[PDB]
């Protein structure tokens, strides 16, 4: 019965055995078969008497709090029928990760190893996050958002352990995408003598890679890192078992904007006359997120006008107003 | 005949009874499949709380009727 | 009088309290960041024993417990930053923040100008005012109202005053985080504050989170760190994530302030971060006039003032400068000992203010 | 200066269950009026009740209590009423002070007595009729529809999943050779006064003892139950609701001593209120039954709260909405009466050991 | 202390130090935040070395990407004396590694590794592996577990172009 | 803002006026705030303003501010950002609150 004493061991006349309790105290018990050999395994809670100091029973594994840096979302709700117009970024993404996961057996018979990883850089504001979750849904991966600043602990090692726990759960839950918010805290270590300070970040990264190539032939876990733009890092783009693949996001084109507009126009009322292709010619160098902000502005015209839908005009006027990154309205010069 | 008792969890369960059964008998049948002690059961039907010595026929509780089972929040 | 009534209150309070202590002694015994019931005799699993700490652990997977109503024990209790969870004995509030920030419920500064800031106010009105007054309008259209606003030109242009005024009208909280303070030089500390601000934000939804100065923090990211852009980008990049990552739109507002426009990144510009760009930069002649007219109503004045004339002497202003002309004009009068303001005084205040601004 | 605070009942020791219940009943205008105008010469409606005389005495003693509340007697001691109630319903004479009691049980018995004395005139204001659909879970061609079930309150079932009153009300409308049958109620007639019971008290199996569910369950100030109605009845009630909403919106658009001026303003405010009642009433449906809600919408007018471990411990209070100023609420903590704001009422949804809503009273929109 | 004692018992041993900047920095900027923990570590390694205990059946191998966040102590002979650098390959090195990688692999056709080598300029084993899988990608598409000579020529070139 | 010179006229005016209003003259060394590490100054500044408003009316005398008298168009690194964080903190507190004489400032240079 709880309250009970657990012990977190990290240790792998007659025979002596050392137990490490989480009260950070080493204790003597014998391993003469009064205490069975199968009640010790590292990394694991095992159940020790309070004042008799002896392993009666073994309890499930745990080291720190469970899912401490990790968000768990079993299977996103998104699809590539929800996220669409991003089609080329779907092709790259599918060839690097999805096909090694699906056809794992095929990679084994072929007798190459599987790449497990990609690195993405290039602009979001198009549904980069949204695409990542789509891939997650499609492959039937568990989506794990792991935030790179949480590891980066000011305390000793604990961060290193967190990287290992991530792999451990990821391998149990397989298929899995480990989706890494930032790249600034498993990276940005520079090449100067300030790479000293930035140790915690070199160590979290190194381990995650060492661990992937450790298991490169089997495609169970995927690693994806995301940023606006590529940062200084240790070499890792040169190797299948690391994050081999380096995937670029470009900007949309007329076909892509128009699909993105048709996805937008299901959600919200329209007067069902609005021509995406025509509006798409009228917007120059727009991204997906910005076509979504035009829909909001088109509705702000509508809000003032006393309309509950939007006509073509209502959208044209929406574009003229700011979306804050690019807006087509230029006609001034005398 | 078969009647219904909406338990505390919001669920309806069924009970097999006779127009001659008393509210004490019914409460015993409820204890059997729900596990609540009769002395803790308050049964409502048609806005009336059912008294222990009366019978289902007294209240005109026919087949498929639904009784509402409630406990008590003592205070004063 | 005042003394007898204070004692009478103590006596009354105390008796209830003494009884209550003994009851607490017999059982051997909400914000919170881990739960810690340090014993648990009362209460897969069919009973609670939950205690989240490095040095020991008691783990039960199953919360609830409408009888006994759990809690008690070695008291920090509720939901966990590990999700074992005190689910629902005495109010948890989703991992609720013990790290504070400055809250100003209903900030009081109503409507400094309503004329000559005419368009800029109206932008605020669509985004912020109307979606609190009617959520159903917005819903019916199917649009989601601007998540974030960027306010530009110099800060303290009466930028603050206007923002506060709409917040009063709607009865909404100002949540002030000042960019400059965050700056620590210890591992991860700033970004940690940011996560807890948003968790706290979701709980408190209907709030304008004011982020002072993006010149301060998140000013570059093109460096790939430097020790002082590396915590600073860490905090920054984390803060964006949270925003596109969803917080409710039409409740929680984030307002950014900036003096200079060279700090901005493509990351910052994009929707789900900034959608609005509201001006508080340079107004018109007709406009300068309205803001002058507006501050001098409250004042007594003796006749011969035309606002147009006062406006004329400004070759370029910001809202800050205008506020300085009315208030400075009043000072020349007080030195001479006066309650009234004159055309001469207003001219004298324009000449001083503009010339100091130069260079 | 001139506005007098309502008065409350002194607690005789564990009799706040009665006090809170009497304030809630007093707030129900039609009930208050029929009690205040009761003449013992009128007898009872149901003289089939063998204990007729004691039910009449309960009403007489309630009328005396109500006369003292109406005519503000800074404190009312309901001693004779308690004695009378105990004679009729000996459960309330249990000791261990007398034992604390479940306000729901008192409410139920008072309703029984008022139905005996007043008959349909009382009970029709509270009646909810159901259409019940009974389907064999094992066979969806075996379908039976009954129209004869009714009650005088709705139960809000609370489990660990329950977060809003609606959740619990919906669960309360459903329940489950021999087979398992689903029994599904939809409302075919709504009352002008709608009583909602939060099912908080229960028999704990683990301890063989009375307990209480503390879970937070948010209730609305304006309740719309269109989704609980039969399709046919919803169509009727929604049509009414949409006309009433139009009136509400139009409403929201629009030498004497100091004492005399206050009394004139009260008279003015009552007249203005009556003129708006008449405007809503223009839109009531032609064949509305006496006591029936015109629409599917209600406003909250009263809340009976409890704080404590179970129904035989702790304390009951009432929170009552002011009859003219809809933003104003009174807290009746036995004889200690105070004014509170809407935020305090919202906090009564519960969570932990806090005072929380147990019984809610709603009155139809436009009444 | 434990790591060294156990090395002596369990000698021969490789002690492999993964990215040395954290136990062998230089200082952040000459300043300190946590870069004194780094100094506490670093003095202990220099002490074992300088000591009466001598390295010869316990070998220590340090690894780091850059030598520009190694301490000057280490760069001085007698705490490291052997410094192996990772070079550009020969034409000969590339051939062997292409042949080895495609030996475990299933293929139609004898492969001319010699072309493949020309199509690189100094690919070490990791770079060569990316080329292998690349060929394999057109084979998953061509619905096969085999690869042509033809795939292999295209594959080495696409990997070269996308980096150095 | 008073500009003149120490012991010549700047200081004299400040002693004289502060005493006349019978407020606590609370003397801050501008340059020493100057602490050259990311954490020290903006807090120091916040802590000043806080205690002043509490125990009002109070004089925040900032002696010889010369070194956060720069503004920059873009901020980078620690070496430009530190300076700018301290400058911005003063600017925001002023812009953030308004007081008719819970806090009075004399700035000196």
């Amino acid at each position: 019965q709880l309250p009970y004493l657990v012990a977190n061991v990290v240790e792998v006349v007659g025979k002596a055995a050392v137990v490490k309790t989480s009260s950070r105290q080493t204790v003597f018990l014998p391993m003469v078969g009064l205490v069975d050999p199968d009640k010790l395994k590292p990394n694991d809670l095992v159940g020790v008497n309070k004042d008799s100091y002896l392993i009666l029973d073994t309890l499930p594994s745990e080291f720190d709090s469970r899912v401490k840096a990790m968000e768990v979302d079993e299977k996103p709700t998104e699809t590539y029928s929800d996220v669409g117009g991003l089609d080329k970024q779907i092709e790259e993404l599918v060839e690097a990760i999805v096909l090694p996961m699906k056809r794992a057996d095929k990679f084994k018979d072929m007798g190459i190893r599987a790449p497990k990883g990609a690195l993405m850089y290039g602009p979001p504001g198009t549904g980069k996050t949204l695409l990542a979750r789509a891939c997650a849904a499609q492959t039937n991966a568990t989506f794990l958002k792991l935030a790179a600043p949480q590891l980066v602990q000011m305390y000793i090692g604990e961060g290193a352990k967190l990287v290992r726990d991530a792999f451990a759960l990821a391998k149990e839950k397989a298929p899995t995408i480990i989706f890494i918010d930032e790249l600034d805290a498993i990276g940005t270590k520079r090449f100067d003598s300030e790479k000293s300070g930035d140790r915690e970040v070199q160590r979290t990264m190194l381990e995650l890679l060492n661990q992937l190539d450790g298991f490169s032939s089997d495609d169970r876990v995927k690693v994806l890192a995301a940023t606006n733009r590529v940062d200084v890092l240790d070499p890792a783009l040169l190797r299948s078992g690391r994050l081999d693949r380096k995937i670029e996001f470009p900007l949309p084109s007329e076909d892509s904007r128009a699909q993105i507009l048709q996805i937008h126009s299901r959600k919200m009322t329209t007067d069902d006359d609005i021509n995406w292709q025509e509006l798409a010619r009228s917007t120059d160098e727009f991204n997906g997120a910005q076509l979504k902000a035009v829909t909001v502005e088109a509705g702000m015209i509508a809000l003032r006008n006393g309309q509950s839908s939007v006509k073509h005009e209502d959208f044209v006027e929406g574009i003229s107003e700011v979306q804050a990154r690019k807006s087509k309205s230029v006609s001034f010069y005398a | 005949m078969q009647i219904f008792v909406k338990t505390l969890t919001g669920k309806t369960i069924t009970l097999e009874v006779e127009p001659s059964d008393t509210i004490e008998n019914v409460k015993a049948k409820i204890q059997d499949k729900e596990g609540i002690p009769p002395d803790q059961q308050r049964l409502i039907f048609a806005g009336k709380q059912l008294e222990d010595g009366r019978t289902l026929s007294d209240y005109n509780i026919q087949k498929e009727s639904t009784l509402h089972l409630v406990l008590r929040l003592r205070g004063g | 009088l005042k003394q007898t009534e204070n004692d009478l209150k103590d006596i009354e309070a105390r008796i209830k309290e003494k009884a209550g202590v003994k009851e607490s002694d017999t059982g051997l015994a909400h914000p919170l960041q881990v739960a810690r019931c340090t014993k648990i005799i009362k209460g897969e699993d069919a009973k609670y024993v939950i205690n989240l700490k490095q040095i020991a652990k008691f783990v039960v997977g199953l919360g609830e417990r409408v009888s006994p109503t759990d809690i008690e024990e070695g008291m920090r209790v509720g939901v966990d930053r590990s999700k074992y969870n005190i689910e629902l004995p005495l109010p948890p509030r989703i991992d609720p923040s013990v790290t504070m920030m400055t809250v100003e419920e209903k900030p009081d500064v109503t409507y400094s100008d309503v004329g000559g800031c005419k368009d800029q106010i109206e932008k605020l009105r669509e985004v912020v005012e109307l979606p609190l007054l009617s959520p159903e309008r917005f819903a019916t259209l199917g649009i989601d109202p601007p998540k974030g606003i960027l306010l530009y030109g110099p800060p303290g242009t009466g930028k603050t005053l206007c923002a506060r005024a709409v917040a009063n009208r709607t009865d909404a909280t100002f949540i002030r985080v000042i960019g400059s303070e965050l700056v620590q030089k210890y591992v991860g500390e700033g970004a940690r504050m940011v996560r807890e601000l948003f968790e706290m934000a979701r709980t408190k939804k209907a709030c304008i989170i004011f982020f002072d100065e993006i010149d301060a923090v998140g000013g570059a990211r093109f460096d790939d760190g430097a020790g002082g852009d590396n915590e600073v980008q860490r905090t920054m990049l984390e803060l964006i994530t949270q925003l596109d990552g969803f917080d409710p739109r039409g409740n929680i507002k984030v307002m950014f302030a900036t003096n200079r426009p060279n700090t901005l990144d493509p990351a910052l510009l994009r929707p789900g971060r900034i959608d609005r760009k509201v001006e508080f930069s340079l107004p018109d002649l007709e406009g300068r006039a309205n803001i002058f007219r507006i501050h001098s109503k409250s004042m007594s004045v003796e006749r011969g003032i035309r606002w147009e004339l006062i406006s004329r002497l400004c070759p370029n202003s910001t809202g800050a400068e205008l506020r300085s002309v009315c208030t400075e004009a009043g000072m020349f009068a007080i030195r001479a000992r006066r309650k009234v303001a004159t055309e001469k005084d207003f001219l004298k205040a324009v000449d001083k203010v503009i010339s100091g601004y130069k260079k | 200066q001139f506005a007098q605070l309502p008065v409350g009942f002194k607690n005789m020791g564990n009799t706040c269950y009665l006090n809170a219940t009497l304030q809630a009943l007093y707030r129900v205008n039609d009930l208050r009026d029929m009690i205040l105008n009761y003449n013992p010469s009128q007898g009872v409606s149901n003289s089939g009740a063998q204990d007729e005389e004691i039910h009449k005495q309960i009403v007489i003693e309630m009328k005396r209590c109500f006369e003292n509340l109406q005519n503000k007697f800074k404190s009312v001691l309901p001693v004779v009423l308690l004695n009378t109630l105990r004679k009729c319903y000996p459960q309330f004479a249990e000791r261990d002070f007398y034992k604390q009691q479940d306000a729901e049980e008192l409410f139920t018995q008072l309703f029984h007595s008022m139905s005996i004395v007043f008959g349909d005139k009382f009970s029709e204001d509270f009646r909810i009729q159901f259409k019940t659909t009974i389907k064999d879970t094992a066979n969806d061609n075996d379908i039976t529809v009954k129209e004869n079930e009714s009650d005088s309150k709705l139960q809000c079932h609370i489990s660990g999943t329950t977060n809003f009153m609606r959740n619990g009300l919906l669960e309360g409308l459903n329940e489950k050779a021999n087979s398992i049958y689903s029994v599904e109620k939809k409302i075919s007639r709504l009352p002008k006064f709608l009583t909602v019971q939060y099912v908080r008290f229960f028999w704990k199996r683990s301890t063989n003892k009375k307990s209480k569910i503390l879970r937070k369950v948010v209730f609305p100030f304006q309740l719309d139950v269109a989704d609980m109605l039969t399709p046919e009845y919803a169509a009727e009630k929604v049509k009414v609701r949409d006309e009433l909403r139009k009136v509400e919106k139009e409403k929201n658009e629009k030498v004497m001593t100091p004492r005399e001026q206050y009394e004139t303003q009260v008279a003015l405010n009552e007249s203005e209120k009556d003129q708006w009642l008449e405007e809503y009433k223009k839109h009531f449906p032609p064949n509305l039954e006496k006591g029936e809600n015109p629409s599917c919408v209600y406003n909250l007018i009263g809340v009976i709260t409890h704080q404590g471990a179970n129904s035989e411990s702790g304390h009951y209070q009432a929170f009552i909405r002011d009859e003219l100023d809809e933003n104003k609420w009174y807290k009746f903590n036995d004889d200690k009466v105070s004014v509170v704001e809407k935020e305090k009422i919202e906090s009564l949804a519960g969570g932990g050991e806090s005072d929380s809503a147990l019984i809610l009273m709603y009155k139809g929109f436009g009444l | 202390r434990e790591m060294f004692a156990y090395a002596k018992e369990h000698e021969p041993c490789i002690i492999f130090m993964d990215e040395v900047d954290a136990i062998g920095g230089r200082r952040f900027s000459e300043g300190t935040s946590a870069d004194r923990e780094i100094q506490r570590t670093l003095m202990e390694l220099l002490t074992q070395m300088d000591g009466f205990d001598n390295l010869g059946q316990t070998k220590i191998i340090m690894a780091t990407n850059r030598p520009d966040t190694l301490d000057p102590a280490l760069l001085r002979p007698g705490r490291l004396d052997r410094k192996v650098e990772i070079p550009l390959p020969n034409e000969a090195g590339r051939l062997e590694i292409f042949k080895i990688h495609t030996a475990k692999v299933k293929k139609t056709g004898e492969f001319d590794f010699e072309a493949a080598v020309k199509m690189s300029d100094g690919f070490n084993g990791a770079d060569i592996r990316n080329c292998a899988t690349e060929a394999g990608f057109f084979a998953i598409r061509d619905d096969r577990d085999h690869i042509n000579p033809d795939d292999l020529m295209k594959a080495v070139r696409k990997v070269a172009e996308v980096k150095k | 803002i008073l500009y003149g010179a120490p012991g010549t006229g700047k200081t004299l005016l400040a002693k004289a006026v502060a005493n006349q209003t019978s407020a606590t003259f609370l003397r801050i060394v501008g340059s020493e705030l100057i602490q050259k590490y990311l954490g020290d100054g903006p807090r120091l500044c916040r802590q000043i303003f806080k205690v002043a408003g509490e125990n009002a009316p109070s004089i925040v005398f900032i002696d010889e501010i010369d070194a956060i008298g720069t503004k920059r168009y873009d901020s980078n690194s620690g070496g430009e950002r530190e300076i700018q964080r301290t400058m911005l903190e003063l600017l925001n507190q002023l812009d953030g609150f308004d007081d008719r004489g819970d806090v009075k400032v004399i700035m000196a240079t």
